[PDB]
RNA sequence: GCAAGGCUAAAACUCAAAGGAAUUGACGGGGGCCCGCACAAGCGGCGGAGCAUGUGGAUUAAUUCGAUGCAACGCGAAGAACCUUACCUGGGUUUGACAUGCACAGGACGCGUCUAGAGAUAGGCGUUCCCUUGUGGCCUGUGUGCAGGUGGUGCAUGGCUGUCGUCAGCUCGUGUCGUGAGAUGUUGGGUUAAGUCCCGCAACGAGCGCAACCCUUGUCUCAUGUUGCCAGCACGUAAUGGUGGGGACUCGUGAGAGACUGCCGGGGUCAACUCGGAGGAAGGUGGGGAUGACGUCAAGUCAUCAUGCCCCUUAUGUCCAGGGCUUCACACAUGCUACAAUGGCCGGUACAAAGGGCUGCGAUGCCGCGAGGUUAAGCGAAUCCUUAAAAGCCGGUCUCAGUUCGGAUCGGGGUCUGCAACUCGACCCCGUGAAGUCGGAGUCGCUAGUAAUCGCAGAUCAGCAACGCUGCGGUGAAUACGUUCC
């Protein structure tokens, strides 16, 4: 993403409503899971890596 | 999605577990919660008294 | 498949009537899996044929399967720059299967208003010799016999 | 853009996790504090030759672990540079720190250490089938290297045409799930761009 | 020479080749063998109708950009009212929203008020701490290196991914044969799901692939007993294991056993292996998942990110308010709801799994026809809520009708989220009651707990998902003769 738009979601905008959430990693703004603030794509590189405590390929 | 980009048929799955045990009810004894609060443990396992 | 045959699976006998028939029956009725509603629908045509006829239903039954069974089908093939087709005789238990589609397929489109009567008016026409069911065995065995040329 | 991550593949159950913690409510601000954490810790020491970071967090008390080939560097002038380091730290998370440079034992047989010094030749010019061979033999003379594999893909060497060749020596079971395969990865920037260099390096099934 | 024509036989001009053998591949409407929901046998659909969603085209100030046979089109997007947003109109700013280097000066910053659509601008206050004594922090202002760019090139790239194809192949070392490209091994006879394995052989070995190790489901043993269970006793409120209690049953989660052609009969070079039995919860890979060799398509992505060159720097940077991404003579694609009696409606009633919950779930009670409103027990949870599963079963009614089918469209009135619901949200109530009566040429999925059908949950999320996606369970079939044809 454009720096600019990063710093505008980092800070705090008027109307509340407009607040979202982006990457914390790359800034990408969709697809972004609550529970670590990551996209998709970062999440599965850290997730291969090892560097997301838990997180694990899924077999069922 | 596991591409970047437009290809959606394509996914991976990931968990995430989490394992409870040891709900025990050891007496409330001063000199055993001196031993309980003295230990410490890895930080790999989360531990709470109630 | 090109690996041989393959296994077919077994049935149990209907706890009301002793029969294999007549759980073919209930599967050959079975839609959207609702086999207490299938069940349902052919034990309430086997008691309106007891009812109107006196006889064992699970005997007309038997008589009505007798009369629409075939003996030759029809397989179609392409030899050069035609396609026509051969007679081939049928296997036992696919008679009986197809006679029991042909029984469930023309009553469904019977000009009556329940399912239960349909097929029960099927079932009675059928073993007296008089329904579409046999009519479809009676074409089925004309077009067999129109065509014992290509015997090949 | 086929074969799966080696590393991720066998996690949780030969290779083990790089960050080691408990957070119910408070993962996302872990999260986002690592990855500050590790661009800091990979911005600088380039030179240092860091092989693999590991983070531990113990109830409001940061423990960073570092491997590295040469700790003398990242210590610095007899204990500054890694004062320095230590204070930057302080600095992003806020929580004390305990820093801790171990050791490398062997940057020979480690992949992601291979797999830099590889690069850096890349970008020093080296001719990359050169490189590859001296390093593929410098591993294969380890003590406990029953295979390797590296490859180079990109420009190699100011060519119009991106290629990619790769060598191997050993037997890498890349299928196996019993296996203990390191995994190495490094991006060599030349002057027409940049060049990725993978190493496989199998140091037998298990313990 | 009767003729057809035969015989002797050039040149201009033009090309940089034309050719002979043999090699590796690819292909054949060549041959042999083998396989796959490939066909056949069945079941259910799509193509016709209405609506949802995406795309082409058209339109527009803009309808941002990318994806384009299989392998683009419910795709990037796991959530476009503002925000997102990258586009348009207009209003601003321009060492910048954000980082550092070099040169000055000393508060930065925060609070509140007015003007403004807002961005921003001014009225006035709190204040220069740190020793702006000097170093420090910070900041302006001037500039100056710069920062910035979802601007270009995926045919310069990394990384990541699809695809052929989870197809069974692809190679190497030494040796041998050939002038050589190369060959052999990797061919021949059997066998397998498999380059799986055996028997022969100028080949002998090896590697990545196959299989195996991993997860899950299916049986049992041991360990264990709360928030889970209730057999034997008490207690039985209220029957809500509710309580004392118990280690029996289940279950929860740890460690193990078990399946290996292991045993038997027949076949087979006594070999691989194959057919059939026994015992077993399970028998020949038990079912399913994860796992994608060497490579191909200059396949996809410069809009995740990174990045070489090119380009902009009072603008192609950056801020804001409205608009657009939601248009609509048409066309295609994927779906949902139907066209009804194996059904619709009404009344009573039984049986799940897997998940979610402190900026949260709201049990109970009261109000409302309802969406909902209010109070509020308990609960970071095997203990509380989510929690009423629906098909199913019983009874009643409707009686074949464009209907008591269908539920589009439109009129009125509301609830909630949100600063805000016109463009452009979901839901509720009353009324309205369209096309549609089973769908041309054609075309799709599926071999068993499958197809078909019925509900439930999650991610994104203020709200929008009971038509998409990812999962979970309930009920539960019909067929497979066979390899002629596609
Ligand atoms: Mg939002
Ligand atoms: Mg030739
Ligand atoms: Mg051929
Ligand atoms: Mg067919
Ligand atoms: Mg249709
Ligand atoms: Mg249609
Ligand atoms: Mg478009
Ligand atoms: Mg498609
Ligand atoms: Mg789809
Ligand atoms: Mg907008
Ligand atoms: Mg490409
Ligand atoms: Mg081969
Ligand atoms: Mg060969
Ligand atoms: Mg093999
Ligand atoms: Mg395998
Ligand atoms: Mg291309
Ligand atoms: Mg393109
Ligand atoms: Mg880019
Ligand atoms: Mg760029
Ligand atoms: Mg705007
Ligand atoms: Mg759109
Ligand atoms: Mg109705
Ligand atoms: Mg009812
Ligand atoms: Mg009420
Ligand atoms: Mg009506
Ligand atoms: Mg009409
Ligand atoms: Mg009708
Ligand atoms: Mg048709
Ligand atoms: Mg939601
Ligand atoms: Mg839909
Ligand atoms: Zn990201």
């Amino acid at each position: 993403a454009k720096k600019a738009l990063v710093n505008k979601a980092a800070g705090k905008p008027r109307f509340a409503v407009r607040a979202y959430t982006r990457c914390s990693k790359c800034g990408r703004p969709r697809a972004v899971y609550r529970k670590f603030g990551l996209c998709r794509i970062c999440l599965r590189e850290m997730a291969h890596a090892g560097e997301l405590p838990g997180v694990q390929k899924s077999s069922w | 999605i596991r591409s970047p980009h437009k290809y959606k048929d394509s996914r991976e799955h990931f968990e995430m577990r989490t394992h409870k045990r040891l709900i025990d009810i050891i007496d409330p004894t001063p000199k055993t919660v001196d031993a309980l609060m003295r230990i410490d443990l890895p930080a790999s396992v989360d531990v709470n008294i109630q | 498949p090109r690996k041989g045959p393959a296994p077919k699976r077994p049935l149990v006998n209907d706890p009301v009537y002793g029969s294999q028939l007549v759980t073919q029956l209930v599967n050959k009725v079975l839609l959207k899996g609702k086999k207490s509603l299938a069940e349902r629908i052919v034990y309430g045509a086997l008691e309106q044929a007891r009812d109107k006829t006196g006889t064992d239903p699970v005997i007309t039954l038997k008589r009505a399967l007798d009369n629409v069974k075939p003996a030759l089908e029809v397989r179609s093939r392409r030899v050069g720059g035609a396609t026509y087709q051969v007679p081939v005789e049928v296997r036992p238990d696919r008679s009986t299967t197809l006679a029991l589609r042909w029984l469930v397929g023309y009553s469904r489109q019977r000009r009556e208003k329940t399912m239960i009567e349909r097929l029960a008016n099927e079932i009675l026409d059928a073993s007296n010799g008089l329904g579409a069911s046999v009519k479809r065995r009676e074409d089925t065995h004309k077009m067999a016999e129109a065509n014992r040329a290509f015997a090949h | 853009g086929q074969k799966i991550n080696p590393h991720g593949f066998r996690l949780g159950i030969t290779t083990d996790w790089k960050s080691r913690w408990y957070a119910d409510k408070q993962y996302a601000e872990y999260v986002k504090e690592d990855v500050a954490i590790r661009r800091l810790l990979s911005s600088g020491l380039e030179r240092a030759g860091i092989a693999d970071v590991e983070i531990e967090r113990t109830r409001d008390r940061v423990r960073v672990d570092i491997h590295t080939a040469r700790p003398g560097i990242v210590i610095g002038r007899r204990g500054t540079e890694a004062d320095r380091i230590r204070a930057d730290l302080e600095k992003l998370t806020g929580k004390q720190v305990q820093l801790n440079i171990l050791e490398v034992k062997n940057p020979e047989s480690q992949a992601q250490l291979v797999a830099q010094g590889v690069a850096e030749q890349l970008s020093n010019r080296v001719a990359f089938r050169r490189a590859m061979r001296k390093a593929i033999q410098s591993a294969m003379r380890q003590p406990n290297v029953k295979g390797i594999r590296v490859q180079c893909s990109g420009r190699l060497g100011g060519a119009e045409m991106s290629r990619s060749e790769f060598y191997r020596e050993g037997r890498v079971p890349l299928h196996t799930l019993r296996a203990d395969i390191d995994y190495g990865l490094y991006e060599a920037k030349t002057t027409f761009g940049r060049i990725g260099v993978k190493v496989w390096i199998y140091k037998g099934d298990i313990v």
